[PDB]
RNA sequence: UAAGGUGAUAUGAACCGUUAUAACCGGCGAUUUCCGAAUGGGGAAACCCAGUGUGUUUCGACACACUAUCAUUAACUGAAUCCAUAGGUUAAUGAGGCGAACCGGGGGAACUGAAACAUCUAAGUACCCCGAGGAAAAGAAAUCAACCGAGAUUCCCCCAGUAGCGGCGAGCGAACGGGGAGCAGCCCAGAGCCUGAAUCAGUGUGUGUGUUAGUGGAAGCGUCUGGAAAGGCGCGCGAUACAGGGUGACAGCCCCGUACACAAAAAUGCACAUGCUGUGAGCUCGAUGAGUAGGGCGGGACACGUGGUAUCCUGUCUGAAUAUGGGGGGACCAUCCUCCAAGGCUAAAUACUCCUGACUGACCGAUAGUGAACCAGUACCGUGAGGGAAAGGCGAAAAGAAC
RNA sequence: UUUUGUAUAAUGGGUCAGCGACUUAUAUUCUGUAGCAAGGUUAACCGAAUAGGGGAGCCGAAGGGAAACCGAGUCUUAACUGGGCGUUAAGUUGCAGGGUAUAGACCCGAAACCCGGUGAUCUAGCCAUGGGCAGGUUGAAGGUUGGGUAACACUAACUGGAGGACCGAACCGACUAAUGUUGAAAAAUUAGCGGAUGACUUGUGGCUGGGGGUGAAAGGCCAAUCAAACCGGGAGAUAGCU
RNA sequence: CGAAGGUGUGCUGUGAGGCAUGCUGGAGGUAUCAGAAGUGCGAAUGCUGACAUAAGUAACGAUAAAGCGGGUGAAAAGCCCGCUCGCCGGAAGACCAAGGGUUCCUGUCCAACGUUAAUCGGGGCAGGGUGAGUCGACCCCUAAGGCGAGGCCGAAAGGCGUAGUCGAUGGGAAACAGGUUAAUAUUCCUGUACUUGGUGUUACUGCGAAGGGGGGACGGAGAAGGCUAUGUUGGCCGGGCG
RNA sequence: UACGGUGCUGAAGCAACAAAUGCCCUGCUUCCAGGAAAAGCCUCUAAGCAUCAGGUAACAUCAAAUCGUACCCCAAACCGACACAGGUGGUCAGGUAGAGAAUACCAAGGCGCUUGAGAGAACUCGGGUGAAGGAACUAGGCAAAAUGGUGCCGUAACUUCGGGAGAAGGCACGCUGAUAUGUAGGUGAGGUCCCUCGCGGAUGGAGCUGAAAUCAGUCGAAGAUACCAGCUGGCUGCAACUGUUUAUUAAAAACACAGCACUGUGCAAACACGAAAGUGGACGUAUACGGUGUGACGCCUGCCCGGUGCCGGAAGGUUAAUU
RNA sequence: AAUUCCUUGUCGGGUAAGUUCCGACCUGCACGAAUGGCGUAAUGAUGGCCAGGCUGUCUCCACCCGAGACUCAGUGAAAUUGAACUCGCUGUGAAGAUGCAGUGUACCCGCGGCAAGACGGAAAGACCCCGUGAACCUUUACUAUAGCUUGACACUGAACAU
RNA sequence: CUUUAAUGUUUGAUGUUCUAACGUUGACCCGUAAUCCGGGUUGCGGACAGUGUCUGGUGGGUAGUUUGACUGGGGCGGUCU
RNA sequence: AGGGGCGUAGUUCAAUUGGUAGAGCACCGGUUUCCAAAACCGGGUGUUGGGAGUUCGAGUCUCUCCGCCCCUGCCA
């Protein structure tokens, strides 16, 4: 699995 | 539980409805009692679980008769 | 890091052991599956 | 039944048999460790710990048997409390659990559809629980009809997607009547006169027909190609057998079978007959299911959602008539028809297949068909419930390659 | 593939082989075709049985009207010269096909809802019974002996050893930075850091179960999964979307 | 006298295709006209298997550290022996519990496993190995808690719970030192002890409960004092004269 | 003799000192938060035996079953898919230095971590040193550097009088000799007295062990020389504080907290878990318990009852089932 | 001011220069008294600011010691990938070109390096919107319902007084 | 008819006193080796409490859902015949 | 900016909301007091922000235009 890289943008 | 020991009487289920009829599940139990019945033959008490129409036919049939069912039920008065 | 599993014989027997399941008809209905569907190991006792 | 045989991978070794105690097959028994309803107590299943009694002795012990709980019945004893009763101790029977679907009953969803969503639908479905049988359930009119009549229940095709039900939306959906399958009627609510009548259930006793091992079972040679013939080319024969399978390539006549004809010491199914053990048939006179029907309230079931809603079931509160009487005929009343509730029993036609045998397929042919043609519910994964694979083919014969 | 429009720097595909999506049942309408024809045809069932029997029924030859009714007419109206719908025109039963309807209905895919179970060997809290906390400081109350008071109070010294006290290992925590980011490791290592006799920490058992638990409270945790766990079932839920 | 299948070639039709042949293979195949479909695949971040690409690139897992001689062997940086060097030493040593299940010892082998080679191994194969009155468990006893006759309650299932019965992580009788095996030892051997029951003998004799009492029996912290484990030094004994 | 080994023989085997976290000690002292059970065991008698049985004591004797026992056990054998820089409870605790189980170097013992060999580029990681300047860097003194021990002197605002405080700041530390050849102290033999007599008491001081201080001398740039081992001060916001929290990007001013107030609750308590029984609350009783908000302490907590709740009232209006 | 929009308010202190900090002012956009107000020693891996010491943090990097990187031998991955004979420029063009037009340049092929581009790789975009999607949560949204509470009837009777 | 005074009746409204239903998580006895339960004795309470059906009120405590579209993105504003 | 509200006597507010604008204070005049005020009597005051439209007629109704208030300018 992972979680879901915050390199968001928003 | 809640069992009547003359009629056998036992919780039913059904409906609550409403001015939109929407139905929910509900029971409806019996209105059972735990009384004294005083046997004259043995001239003592004998506590039975009754409900409130069990009581009527108690004094329709005596107490005797009603009785002499149950042995014949097997109910263990 | 202390991981999920940390072995206790003695735990693992009193929680699926064959006398726990038996005791309750929902773990002999977990019984009857397993006897159903031909299982070599019914439950986890040695 | 037998000349071969000690299951398989899987050889070998040591042997046993050959005309009937080898082996193999079937019937009936014997044995049947431990765990498991598990039942002497306990327990982390396949383990731990006893008690009683009988019988053994080498005086260290040892071997059997019995000892769970509950229900029913019967004895004996036995409180508060004088009798009693509760309770207690024995002894007999019976039940416990497991198992595919089908069946009856007790509970009982939501997703979804309505292009949202409450009534409604999904659906009394999924699921849970209880109980029973080979079927279950239902069942012998207080039924329908319509002024003519029908005559228990169940199932099929119609009636008919009709009449109706329904935010009259989605949708749900009969009955009457008709054609079929299959048909069977009885008992108590009570006493006589008759009398053991019919009938049913137990059991033995035979017959018949199955089932559980088996027996016989017809008829082809030559030549050619070829590693091998069952193929080619010739000439035959059998067939109540040309269903299939195997055999070195495609076999009616090589083998196993098949068609037919037969077989049972013993066990058992089914049916008929018959003998016992119960069981009562018939006639007369009576009797005719009361906290019930009905009603009020709240729900549910009838296709029918309260609607003008009959009918059915009742949680609650009431409560009749009773043959000179009641129920029903879709609100209700009258008339007229029809039936007699509040006690029971009942085969067949119907539903299903865990399992047994035979046979069939314009069904699959190893990524298909059951997850599994293979030591598959295995390996493996997960604390657990549970999930869950991959993997078939040498050749006719292993002759499986000495050196 | 999707679009008004893609070499497009929009989606899809590393390649090959195998597999992989408009089916099935019933009903209905239309077309084609065959048969019979103002008639056509049976269903269940019977049946040595794809035959035959069975016409129970169904459709059609007559419609109009809400209906009673009337009828090649009928309704509307008091009545129509009227008007609406009908009256010359062949249907029916198979087979195939095109649609529609009910079923999963061309295939694949939700996040979820509901039902029955499995999980507190991880973690959270609690319960019972055990264990652990080197060493070094600070020196409370109290006590004794003096000094002071009428007696206290008060004060000094000496004893004492209090604390969710101090510094700091084990132990426990996890604040900063670097590395590591297909790692040694699905959360760690290195150098520092906080607590370290307590509201401490830990071993072994036990208890609380999913709209529930537990929570010194973050929607945290409840087996690497949590604004409603996991497993199976309803279930091929539904998906006007791709 | 070579079917399908595969692989070439030639011819042929408007096309999907068809025909024939050489080779492969070694047993099936099937005209014609009809009938029925799991009837045609390149894509669905499709499914399964096989094989590429990056690529002989990254990495080969703590920067505690290796070196040499000899031996065995087909082959030695990695195995064995020896001599040095380096690392841990409140551990990176020793003994256990929990947990694992033969990984222990010996012989033999190097396909696979070991991130290299391997003669080696916790790998493969074949043998051997676990010895208890005192150590544990079992047993007696109870905690939390579980189960629970009857009982109470609950649509059913079931829930709770009394008497009871289970349940250690706690309480209960007793063994030490020495020696020995390739691998076991408070278990075997040697030496010297101890405990609880049964039976018998002898003597003296009030015994006795599911009952009563006592005991078992219990906190935290702190302060010393007396000791031992243990260490140091001296003495003694043996060896050494570098 | 097979590098093992096997067999035989085998000296001394004492004393002093130091010393535990182990033992006496399940003790002693003290404190408040007031600290299991049962059985074995000892004893007492009931009923039931008191010739018996049974009990006590001494011998002899039997019996003590069954199961585990290898090996790993802070790890290559367990939990992490791995021969995985992670995790895993108990017991044992050598020498020198040191307060110490820290730390450094070693003993017993065990290992060098299952790819190496070269080369000695950029760049990256872990480190060492640095002219001069010394935060000019940067969101920010992030990081690094620096401080660091013992003894003594000395130590401010403020304060709840405890603190602040190790405040700051400073001095002395090695070695040798002397005081005193190995001191003060601790330990304590022989000897000599006493004993209703022993593992005795009192003297006695041998021998061991042994700081600390002062003086003198001496070496180095440097004597807490290594490892080890606080950076400090000033102003201010927030929270009183110790503590707790988002396992796996947030440790905070958030949560908790003692304290305070309101309110409910008379005990078959309220309340909560449970269709119910029942249980918790609590074997507690308003000096108790539950809920809510606030959050030590100090000074304090003003005005509004219209709205919405809650409490009290019950005359009237309105109003269900029922009749 | 953890609260001030205008705003770097104004003044003072600190600095050579201070949108931060400290002291005041009050004009409180939009503090305020137990959803506590104001103060407060001590405490804080608490936030902001300042000073001394200290230093490669920096001016401005240099050298050195190790582990990789590089070479050789052995073992031997991964994400990705329509196919490639895979240049620059300007223009065009699903509107930012290795692939089109024009033009320029360029012998074939490795190795060590740097990452500008291949709208590079990762993951059917979390922001935005949509669907008559989902879920939790709130309330004086709707309809219900457990619970609580009211009364009638039943269990449930007698006598007397008004 | 009104006004109605009294008269019995039929329903209710309270208040008081009883016990016999019912309650007892009061005491005592027994089942009994028993803080359960049941039975007995007694006391207290008592036609209440409590429970059943029906019914009014309350009820985010817990559920099932709704909460529009157009729109030079959406919301806000505006609009809908 | 966008949207709502407001403008009436000297200052603060009523308004009728199609046909004739009031209240409080302030101001003025007269009483009372030695005097001021407090008190008493009496009374005058307005283009109803500006304009343009409707209407026979507007401060009122409609639309712009000034001035003054109150709200919004949000998600990346
Ligand atoms: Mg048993
Ligand atoms: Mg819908
Ligand atoms: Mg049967
Ligand atoms: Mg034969
Ligand atoms: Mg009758
Ligand atoms: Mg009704
Ligand atoms: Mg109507
Ligand atoms: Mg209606
Ligand atoms: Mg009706
Ligand atoms: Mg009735
Ligand atoms: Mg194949
Ligand atoms: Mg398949
Ligand atoms: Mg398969
Ligand atoms: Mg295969
Ligand atoms: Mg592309
Ligand atoms: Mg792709
Ligand atoms: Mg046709
Ligand atoms: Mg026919
Ligand atoms: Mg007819
Ligand atoms: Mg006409
Ligand atoms: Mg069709
Ligand atoms: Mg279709
Ligand atoms: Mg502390
Ligand atoms: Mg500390
Ligand atoms: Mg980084
Ligand atoms: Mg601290
Ligand atoms: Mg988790
Ligand atoms: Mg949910
Ligand atoms: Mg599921
Ligand atoms: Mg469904
Ligand atoms: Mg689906
Ligand atoms: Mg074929
Ligand atoms: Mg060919
Ligand atoms: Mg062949
Ligand atoms: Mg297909
Ligand atoms: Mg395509
Ligand atoms: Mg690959
Ligand atoms: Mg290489
Ligand atoms: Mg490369
Ligand atoms: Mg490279
Ligand atoms: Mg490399
Ligand atoms: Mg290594
Ligand atoms: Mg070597
Ligand atoms: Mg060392
Ligand atoms: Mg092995
Ligand atoms: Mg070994
Ligand atoms: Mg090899
Ligand atoms: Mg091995
Ligand atoms: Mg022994
Ligand atoms: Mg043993
Ligand atoms: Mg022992
Ligand atoms: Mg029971
Ligand atoms: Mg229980
Ligand atoms: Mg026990
Ligand atoms: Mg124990
Ligand atoms: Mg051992
Ligand atoms: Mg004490
Ligand atoms: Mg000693
Ligand atoms: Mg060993
Ligand atoms: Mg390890
Ligand atoms: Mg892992
Ligand atoms: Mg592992
Ligand atoms: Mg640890
Ligand atoms: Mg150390
Ligand atoms: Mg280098
Ligand atoms: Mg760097
Ligand atoms: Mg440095
Ligand atoms: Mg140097
Ligand atoms: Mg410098
Ligand atoms: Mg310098
Ligand atoms: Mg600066
Ligand atoms: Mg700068
Ligand atoms: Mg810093
Ligand atoms: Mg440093
Ligand atoms: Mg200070
Ligand atoms: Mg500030
Ligand atoms: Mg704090
Ligand atoms: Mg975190
Ligand atoms: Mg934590
Ligand atoms: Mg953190
Ligand atoms: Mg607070
Ligand atoms: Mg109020
Ligand atoms: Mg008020
Ligand atoms: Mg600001
Ligand atoms: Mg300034
Ligand atoms: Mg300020
Ligand atoms: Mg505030
Ligand atoms: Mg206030
Ligand atoms: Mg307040
Ligand atoms: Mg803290
Ligand atoms: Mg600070
Ligand atoms: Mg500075
Ligand atoms: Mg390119
Ligand atoms: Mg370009
Ligand atoms: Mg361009
Ligand atoms: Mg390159
Ligand atoms: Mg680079
Ligand atoms: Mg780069
Ligand atoms: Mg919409
Ligand atoms: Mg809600
Ligand atoms: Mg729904
Ligand atoms: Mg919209
Ligand atoms: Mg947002």
């Amino acid at each position: 699995a992972a979680a879901a890289v915050r390199n968001a943008r928003w | 539980s809640r069992v009547c020991q003359v009629t056998g009487k036992r919780p039913v289920t059904g409906n609550n409805r409403s001015h939109a009829l929407n139905a929910t599940k509900r029971r409806f139990l019996p209105n059972l009692h735990s009384h004294r019945f005083w046997v004259e033959s043995e001239k003592r008490f004998v506590t039975l679980r009754v409900s409130a129409k069990g009581m009527r036919v108690i004094d329709k049939k005596g107490i005797d008769t009603v009785l002499a069912e149950l042995r014949a039920r097997g109910e263990k008065y | 890091m202390k991981r999920t599993f940390q072995p206790s014989v003695l735990k693992r027997n009193r929680s699926h052991g064959f006398r726990a399941r038996m005791a309750t008809k929902n773990g002999r209905q977990v019984l009857a599956r397993r006897r159903a569907k031909g299982r070599a190991r019914l439950t986890v006792s040695k």
